């Protein structure tokens, strides 16, 4: 087959600037490429097709160049709407599709505020317990949650969701929740989340210790 | 105006079967390859299935070989995506999509869209979720447990609270039913004033469940 | 004002043969030696007029055809030929004032697994006339079955896939053509060689 490697995964940027998103082919497919945009839960969109064509109706700041292996999309000058994820596409040999390049706002380093919920009496009456960790509005999205039980390890019981980036302060927020037998959590006393994100100094480990 | 209207989806056990369809109008229906291009929850863009515009040459990806069938209709202008022996990754938002010109046979790129259709491939039932309180400037919240299908919606306070509530993404965890939070960080002093309610609404089971979360 | 042959010989995309394009020139100068210079053609034939020639002359209009054909059909785009192309998509009359170019689009126009949306019509009831077009798509009932537009046993569709690959031989390879021809008219356009 022919797969579609597109770099960066992720890029950000601010209105106004200029940006330039790469997409690589396994083999050489000429001119036999598209761009598309997608916002979340929305149709793609076409917008540049055999390489460098641009489709109707898609605004002149959207370019494309390359042939063979190496293409690039270029959008001069950004704004809001442009704000998506983007992929490159081959027709070469069966319509394979690349991995995606999200574009997300740039905004100032925010550290996130780390708070840990233990599980309700209530839920623990039904034999299992939820403890959660958020982190609230952070930027960037990166950042890194792990749990300790008694400062153990901890896998594969840990499970994240992260908002997309808000529209007021461009943060993102996320949670961890951890989901272990009532067994297991009254067999145990310290429950702890830690936190290593951009915006700290050292890493903040919020914890409680049950009952 | 081109349109490509989209119709059928929804919940099947698995291993069954379930039939797509894609109406079509504004544009000459035998004058473009028609496709079909799949979007599973959180991941990108699966092209699975296209037919010619005269309907004499399909193609098929291996993923669906096989299992999916594509068909024409051209007195109703529609396309039909027959899917059978349904696995639970064919759970996706499945999209038509027509070609552009100079593209009779084979689709090369994908110029208009449907609106989507969700396939959802599962053994789980109806089930109206548990809500637990995230008890506690503080935060709070209310954890909405082991429900299916999507979607379920929050609000805090009836609607008045929505400054400062994040209500994350839906997680399927590995009994097959969804769980989700929806917290909300409150200036504190009110952690001992306003009352916090939070509102979880299921329609697929009718239920309404109103949690009182307290310090 | 200079003819925009650029955007007629370095298109991206080609016509169908079946539905050829064509691009009316006109009210520019054009040097017709630089442009056979310009690239590198396999063929470049010219009936009643020549490069060299046409930079002395103005004309009223110029028409530049263009499409893809696989390689061993060039020679069909040519005054009083026969064959597929000929007699069903592409008719030159016998008094073709202009010139015939063609070079090899392999890298542009194969497909590594085929390249099937090139296609050219196989029959007809008639031959085309010089410069007349058939883009009709309708399938052909040989039978009593209604085809409701659908191919299959007596329901024929009329185009025939080329299905350009990079491993054909050269003579299979698609080409890229471009038809020039010249008209003098009562007219007040004009399009001129360098010199004329
Ligand atoms: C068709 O294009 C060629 C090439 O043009 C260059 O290469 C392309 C890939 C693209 O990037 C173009 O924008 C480039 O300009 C033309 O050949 C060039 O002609 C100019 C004079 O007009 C000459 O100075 C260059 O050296 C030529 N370069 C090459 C590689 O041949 C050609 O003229 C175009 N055809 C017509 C009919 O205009």
């Amino acid at each position: 087959d022919i797969q579609m490697t597109q770099s960066p995964s992720t890029l950000s940027a601010s209105v106004g600037d200029r940006v330039t998103i790469t997409c690589r082919a396994s083999q050489s497919i000429g001119r036999w490429l598209a761009w598309y945009q997608q916002k979340p839960g929305k149709a793609p969109k076409l917008l540049i097709y055999d390489a460098s064509s641009l489709e109707s109706g898609v605004p002149s700041r959207f370019s494309g160049s390359g042939f063979g292996t190496e293409f690039t999309l270029t959008i001069s000058s950004l704004q809001p709407d442009d704000f998506a994820t983007y992929y490159c596409q081959q027709c070469d040999s069966l319509l394979t599709f690349g991995g995606g390049t999200k574009l997300e706002i740039k905004r100032t380093v925010a550290a996130p505020s780390v708070f840990i919920f233990p599980p309700s009496d209530e839920q623990l009456k039904s034999g299992t317990a939820s403890v959660v960790c958020l982190l609230n509005n952070f930027y960037p999205r990166e950042a890194k949650v792990q749990w300790k039980v008694d400062n153990a390890l901890q896998s594969g019981n840990s499970q994240e969701s992260v908002t997309e980036q808000d529209s007021k302060d461009s943060t993102y927020s996320l949670s961890s929740t951890l989901t272990l037998s009532k067994a297991d959590y009254e067999k145990h006393k310290v429950y702890a989340c830690e936190v290593t994100h951009q915006g700290l100094s050292s890493p903040v480990t919020k914890s409680f210790n049950r009952g | 105006e081109v349109q490509l209207v989209q119709s059928g989806g929804g919940l099947v056990q698995p291993g069954g079967s379930l039939r797509l369809s894609c109406a079509a109008s504004g544009f000459t229906f035998s004058s473009y390859a028609m496709s079909w291009v799949r979007q599973a929850p959180g991941k990108g863009l699966e092209w699975v299935l296209s037919i010619s515009g005269s309907g004499g040459s399909t193609y098929y990806a291996d993923s669906v070989k096989g299992r999916f069938t594509i068909s024409i209709d051209n007195s109703k202008k529609t396309v039909y995506l027959q899917m059978n022996s349904l696995r639970a990754e064919d759970t996706a938002v499945y999209y038509c999509a027509k070609s552009g010109e100079q593209q009779l046979v084979q689709a090369e790129y994908f110029h208009h869209w449907g609106q989507g259709t969700l396939v959802t491939v599962s053994s789980a039932s109806t089930k109206g979720p548990s809500v637990f309180p995230l008890a506690p400037t503080a935060a709070l919240g209310c954890l909405v447990k082991d429900y299916f299908p999507e979607p379920v919606t929050v609000s805090w306070n009836s609607g008045a609270l929505t400054s400062g509530v994040h209500t994350f993404p839906a997680v399927l965890q590995s009994s097959g039913l969804y769980s989700l939070s929806s917290v909300v960080t409150v200036p504190s002093s009110s952690l001992g004033t306003q009352t916090y309610i939070c509102n979880v609404n299921h329609k697929p089971s009718n239920t309404k469940v109103d949690k009182k979360v307290e310090p | 004002n200079l003819c925009p042959f650029g955007e007629v010989f370095n298109a991206t995309r080609f016509a169908s043969v079946y539905a050829w394009n064509r691009k009316r020139i006109s009210n520019c100068v054009a040097d017709y030696s630089v442009l056979y210079n310009s690239a590198s053609f396999s063929t470049f034939k010219c009936y009643g007029v020549s490069p060299t020639k046409l930079n002395d002359l103005c004309f009223t209009n110029v028409y530049a055809d263009s499409f893809v054909i696989r390689g061993d059909e060039v020679r069909q785009i040519a005054p009083g030929q026969t064959g597929k192309i000929a007699d069903y998509n592409y008719k030159l009359p016998d008094d073709f004032t202009g010139c015939v170019i063609a070079w090899n689009s392999n890298n542009l126009d194969s497909k590594v697994g085929g390249n099937y949306n090139y296609l050219y019509r196989l029959f007809r009831k008639s031959n085309l006339k010089p410069f007349e077009r058939d883009i009709s798509t309708e399938i052909y009932q040989a039978g009593s079955t209604p085809c409701n537009g659908v191919e299959g046993f007596n329901c024929y569709f009329p185009l025939q896939s080329y299905g350009f690959q990079p491993t054909n031989g050269v003579g299979y390879q698609p080409y890229r053509v471009v038809v020039l021809s010249f008209e003098l008219l009562h007219a007040p356009a004009t399009v001129c060689g360098p010199k004329g």
